[PDB]
């Protein structure tokens, strides 16, 4: 280029420290900058570098997810796979966990994958040996989804059983809550009065729902309100109607389920125990596999206990459809979320407007006392 | 004999490729004598590391070489890495490849400098640098799933899948350990107990690791707090005197799930690992909202599974499931999974190795470790 | 149907509120429901129908925060606020402040609120009054904006000229600066010998910043470094280049500012006198209002003062400009902040570097007496 | 009319309200007699307090009721409170209002007793407590800006940015006044001058509040002071003896922007204003960086706001000005901000009546202030 | 053999380095004779000093040189120093660097008159002023404890953690023997008995240093001895006389613990202790309590390490553990820590040697020494 590129071949005998600094190549700063005239004859001598120098004097079939994903695996634990074999085989409660198998069946590949493994050791990796140890049982991929059924059946029966007695429980309470009715007899009577002369005049009940709707209905002064007027009318000569909250207790539990996801939830619980059944007359029973009662027995227990979870839900059917009736409403424009965090709503709506009373008297006492 | 090297802000945890514990858990503080010695012949060695600073801790100036993840210091940090190399683990890492450990989203030339810092002063043989929050998964058994990281200066949710994190989807909060000791000084000072030495701070510190817990709720628990003295702990300081906290012992980790406490606008861990989720894609949503894995020293409150999986239920789907996962090694859950990582025969690929660390100079780690 | 239609008349006096709800005719709950025997004698009489037809029968001027700021602010300086409207309109340099009109225009409402209040005086209070008395002034928001330029003005144009003087300064003392020459000689030669065979073999030039990397270099021996190395060289036979850090005095100051802040500063009071053209333009003038020639003037004197400023800032972009093009780097990826800061570190580096060089040298020659 | 006490660590101010000036200013102090008294003619009391124990300070023992904000003795300061009332004001509390001050950052224990002792030892209709550093600001008349006080055992630094101060950003220091003082009397001791009783402690007191300043920089004024003694000055005492006080004019005050010399830990008075600005929010800081209103009377030293702006500007960056803010009466910036409180006639609303404690004890501060 | 000298309010202690023998031990008392000369045959001295005053104590006035272990005159001084080197130890100062020790917050011009004096008039080729608390921790062979020296004068306690001197808790009381002896010929008065001179100071010394002790309760001992004569020990005058003292035996130790019997202001010595380590930090208080250490000739009253320990125990934590050390040979502790101290191999290089001191001046004892 510009004449300036007498590039020095140094080859020191000795490798030193190379420091790394940006580069500059000969085009950028070449033309016309600084450092164009390096008097580098000056300060080159034979002294010098020999003083430098002595101060800085120096896998084969799986594919790449699965084979990476099994090696972590098998050494998240780091137990030989043997003796795990033996548990999956033995069903041994203490080390089989559920963390340590629903993350196992993603880690099993293709059922045709660990097929030639068994036909086809020490040679191959880590994945690939304990590929042939689990290709070895027989029906690998449904014995543990198997497994994977008292580590929930028996959750899942105490997940939903408190959620399954707590509709039917609030149901009953409401059944026999007399303050409910005569609550909802002073919102027909006093309404009909309003709605005189107009398309709702004289109406002989009205569509659920609609008590959470009263706060929205204002009076003259915006700080009065139809609602609130209830409950300071019901403090003044229409007393035990402000009970009816506390007639209700599992209102939170049940209005937070609905019986559309019980329906689901019980389906595919009679779906995986019918994979069981199938399991067992294709697959005949021992001393090998100590699985033997621990899994078709279990469905003895568990068709008893699921037994149970069939005529209870029935009983859901049976006593919501009546009280569908009760209210005038189908169980199929409205469902158990829809009608009852609707009435859960109402009531701590309730407690919180008779609490405005209180606090709207205390002022009232304040200024009467000043 | 590989090295596992989990550098933190709090404490530094070190040992061997292939174990189960690390050898040596001790702080990352870097002391110096601020008072003069006028005693002859001892009182030397000025630069205290590790834990001789942590037992002379009343006439040191006690400076954490690390704040917030990234490193403030870079000189005692060297220190660090000496004292850990040759007086904790007692080896020359001249001939033993060593592992790292970096923190989401680091900067690239925080990561780089490290890189120099091995292969020049220590000169190892080979080295590696992987993300702190994957190698919680790595630890944890399971490839796929979501890290809620915590520490002592950096909170990271990183959901990673198939082993390599998810770069968009990661979220920061800059709430750990360190601001839950300085928001603990704060709130004791309303009893009557002052605390403002850094070598205080870690009394302070170790009041909060003993008789603080993590509140499923508040709107009751203040005022149980209030009308009943059940709640309140004694804890005795070296000067011997007797404290009581009482109130303060859950208000000072539920900063962590109302930031507002303190002053700052984000919110808390419950509400970042449900927008880390969303980031994600909507069909893997499934594998990790119930895949959630904690992580970190911060996260050993007892009462922080049952909290907020609570919390973010009423954020999640109704039809979604959650599973707050809390392994018992929670505190040294990043540095097993590096050790799982470096036992796997396939390590070997992706080694840094001296060799080629020289032609490609630091920046090799830029696109060999990745 | 089943005699449950007693349709009430009511035919209220004052119409009312009608309240809406989805209609439940008597044909499909009439045959066995709810609400067939409803007891609306219990709850009717003529009370109750009186009374919810009675329900249902179809600092003043200023805000909560201004009012109190207002009383407060003049409650502050305790002084009548009818000379406090003559001082603005005559503009008394004595009353008038900088604080003390700064914190003014904050209490200021919005220009409407100023407005009916002179329609609309002992009976409102002391932050009414105030603004009646204020509002009565045409333009207020103009003029006390207006009066806000010279008590600032003054202040401005300093400061800038201690910013803008030290960085030419400094540009012009770096571009004389033989030992500087001298000394980043040194480093390329030494550089480049060790770099031979490498990625950076007979580099002819690096970039800046690369000085202070130098101590970041290390040797065989830890104690001894590169960035040593150089002033230990120099020090032994190539004198006066350690004078080059007294060559350079302005440095701290050019690195403590960037050109970046000081061309925002100088487009805000470009705006600012347009502000006041407008007023002239706007607000032709006198005897009433001592403004005279307070600004119209001052502009003068402005315009001529920012003309002197406005050829001071651009002497960087021609000093600058041929800097970067001396060093090779636009000043757009480095501004005038980070490069001078790079090397004022630099030079404190090297100050402290020849420090320990003599301190070793006196523990050398401590031994070589002993 | 309503009255404003404001209680200090070593010295307590009080007045009515809509003034400025504090009328009734006596410091804080509680001394009872040491020796025997032989006389039986002379009407000696059981113990003096206030302007009273500093005259006759020679047999007193000048205890302290307060130390560093916290009320170590309760007792004696209802001796302070009804000196304040009935012998300074002659005025009864029954029926008229009274306000109160109280420092950031306390045990609520303390604020709690006063709200009792006021109530029924004294029966005040009513009264309420604000912060001493809210007082400050709009003291200065502004609403927006960082208050550091510093007192004799209290340094606050609040960042205030309304009528409503930021918790969060709170700080303090425990090196202020009275921990000097007790420093200047160690260094008077390589002078050969020893002070150690209660009663030559205010002696030390008046040399640091007379003959004591700031230097600009303390590495080149220890040389001058060496080379030549162009700095001393000379001190008398009461008895009639005269001291010389040469470097240790400065080095005493300068302990609030090096604590190392008195052995703490903890930063300079200087640094902790610069790290209470960073816990604020970015776009707050434009605000609180230019109103840093100085008070208390510790930040009454000759080059104090010299010293302290230039210092905050090596820390902070160029791109923000820094204007450190002296009153003409920043001793008394605390009284007279709770002055102007009282006279606002919407301030009468925000009181706690009697009726309002008794249906809560004193518990009732906590949730109203 | 360096020299090591140790001069108190009361009696100096100067010997040899290395051996544990004070040697010469004279008291520190000078005395002119106040009374004609009239015999002319046998040769009179000039005013005598050493111990030979004390012999003919009965017609000289002694004259303390130090008072409060601050040196008042300066005159006689030197003539101390002349009757030691020459005189006791029959040494030549010309070849001998000497130890001197000064108690802590000793006023600048003493230690720099030690170094002026010894230097222009002795020219020792070397010199040292160290402190008598922090010596006579060598003694003990400890390197932690606070250690209380209660000469004859001056009465100080040094809080020592690990080497690291902490001068910011340095408690220094002017209450000390010399004040007690005043004190004893205060309360002989009440039973009768005169004590009003300078030669008879001496003897009430012996009063006080052989029947006197410090009770450990003392208000039940005015009771007991009131009651009956229990303790009545006699002592004889040296003319010949005999006296005997009661109660009076232990009220003179009291007033330590006490000090307003003495109408001083400043506490005892058992909570001036305490205060000292609270002023420490909270984590140096553990080693500082159980390790209080005990020299000077003040504590070597029977009965001061019991009550001490009773009185610290009654203001310690209740867990804290309080142990007075106290070793047989405190009397001597200051002089047996400067044997060991100059005997160092380390120490033979903190010598302020002659030259530095010409070049430097009286002001480098302010550098070279603590
Ligand atoms: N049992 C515990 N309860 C509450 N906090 C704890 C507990 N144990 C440790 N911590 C906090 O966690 C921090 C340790 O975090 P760590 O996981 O070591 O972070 P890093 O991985 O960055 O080193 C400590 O500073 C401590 O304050
Ligand atoms: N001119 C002065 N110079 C230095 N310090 C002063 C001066 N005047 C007062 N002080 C200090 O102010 C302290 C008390 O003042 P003040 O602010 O009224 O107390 P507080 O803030 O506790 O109410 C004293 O300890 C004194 O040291
Ligand atoms: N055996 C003893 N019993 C009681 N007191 C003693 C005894 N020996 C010395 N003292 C006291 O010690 C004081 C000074 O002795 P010493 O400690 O040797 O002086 P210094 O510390 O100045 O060298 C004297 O006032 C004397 O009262
Ligand atoms: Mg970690
Ligand atoms: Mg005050
Ligand atoms: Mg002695």
């Amino acid at each position: 280029p510009f004449g300036l590129t007498p590039k020095k071949v140094y080859k020191p005998e000795v490798q030193l420290r190379r420091p790394n600094w940006s580069k500059f190549v000969a085009e950028d700063l070449s033309q016309d900058c600084f450092w164009t005239k390096v008097k580098e004859d000056r300060f080159e001598n034979n002294e010098l570098f020999a003083k430098l120098t002595l101060a800085f004097s120096a896998l084969k079939v799986l594919d790449s997810k699965t084979a990476q994903n099994l090696s972590i695996f098998l050494g998240s634990f780091r137990m030989p796979y043997q003796e795990i074999k033996n548990v999956i085989l033995e069903v041994n409660e203490a080390v089989l966990t559920e963390s340590m198998i629903q993350n196992l069946i993603k880690q099993m590949p293709e059922p045709e994958q660990l097929k030639m493994l068994s036909e086809l050791y020490d040679d191959l990796a880590e994945s690939e040996q304990f590929g042939v140890v689990m290709g070895t049982v027989p029906r690998l991929r449904p014995r543990l989804n198997a497994i994977l059924f008292k580590l929930q059946f028996s959750e899942q029966v105490e997940n939903i059983k408190p959620e399954i007695v707590s509709v039917t429980a609030a149901c009953e309470e409401l059944r026999k809550s007399e303050n409910f009715s005569s609550l909802l007899e002073l919102t027909l009577l006093v309404g009909n009065y309003m709605n005189a002369g107009s398309r709702n005049a004289g109406a002989f009940g009205f569509n659920i729902s609609f008590l959470c709707k009263l706060r929205d209905t204002k009076s003259a002064d915006q700080k009065m309100t139809l609602l609130h007027f209830l409950a300071e009318l019901c403090e003044n000569d229409h007393p035990e109607v402000l009970k009816f909250p506390d007639e209700l207790a599992h209102v939170e539990k049940a209005s937070r389920v609905s019986a559309e996801n019980l329906q689901k939830s019980l389906d595919q619980m009679k779906k995986q125990i019918a994979d069981v059944e199938r399991d067992v007359q294709n697959f005949p029973a021992d001393e090998k596999d100590k699985f033997v009662e621990k899994m078709t027995s279990f469905v003895k227990d568990a068709q008893e206990q699921y037994n149970k979870l069939r005529m209870m839900h029935s009983n859901m059917e049976t006593l919501y459809k009546e009280l569908g009736d009760y209210f005038v409403f189908d169980p199929k424009k409205l469902s158990v979320e829809e009608f009852f965090m609707d009435l859960h709503n109402f009531r701590n709506m309730f407690l919180q407007a008779v609490k405005e009373n209180q606090k709207r008297r205390e002022t009232e006492e304040k200024m009467r006392r000043a | 004999a590989a090295l596992v090297v989990d550098n933190g802000s709090g404490m530094c945890k070190a040992g061997f490729a292939g174990d189960d514990a690390p050898r040596a858990v001790f702080p990352s503080i870097v002391g110096r004598p601020r008072h003069q010695g006028v005693m002859v012949g001892m009182g030397q060695k000025d630069s205290y590391v590790g834990d001789e600073a942590q037992s002379k801790r009343g006439i040191l100036t006690l400076k954490y070489p690390i704040e917030h993840g990234i490193v403030t210091n870079w000189d005692d940090m060297e220190k660090i890495w000496h004292h850990t190399f040759y007086n904790e683990l007692r080896v020359a890492p001249e001939e033993h490849p060593v592992l790292l450990t970096e923190a989401p989203l680091n900067p690239k030339a925080n990561r780089e400098k490290m890189t120099q810092i091995m292969f020049e002063t220590f000169n190892t043989p080979a080295m590696y640098v992987a993300i702190q929050a994957v190698l919680s998964l790595y630890a944890s058994g399971r490839t796929t799933g979501i890290v809620m990281d915590s520490g002592d200066g950096v909170t990271h949710t990183v959901p990673i899948y198939e082993g390599y994190a998810l770069p968009h989807a990661i979220l920061r909060l800059d709430l750990a350990g360190r601001d839950l000791t300085d928001y603990l000084m704060k709130i004791l000072t309303e009893r009557g107990y002052s605390f403002t030495t850094t070598a205080e701070r870690e009394i302070v510190r170790d009041i909060k690791e003993k008789l603080c817990y993590v509140a499923l709720d508040f709107e009751q628990e203040m005022a149980t707090a209030a009308s009943s003295s059940s709640l309140e702990k004694s804890y005795e300081l070296p000067d011997g005197q007797v404290i009581t906290i009482g109130n303060e012992r859950f208000r000072c980790p539920e900063a962590l799930f109302q930031p507002s406490f303190l002053g700052m606008e984000s919110a808390g861990i419950h509400e970042t690992t449900f927008n880390s989720i969303m980031k994600c894609d909507v069909d893997i949503r499934k594998d990790l909202y119930a895949n959630t894995v904690l992580s970190g020293g911060t996260t050993m409150y007892p009462g922080i599974a049952d909290r907020m999986q609570k919390e973010i239920t009423a954020l999640a789907p109704s039809t979604m499931k959650i599973k707050i996962i809390a392994p018992p090694e929670r505190k040294y859950s990043v540095w097993i999974g590096g050790s799982i990582l470096a036992s796997l025969s396939t390590f070997q690929q992706m080694w840094i190795s001296k060799q080629e660390y020289d032609e490609s100079g630091p920046s090799i780690v830029h696109r060999k470790c990745f």
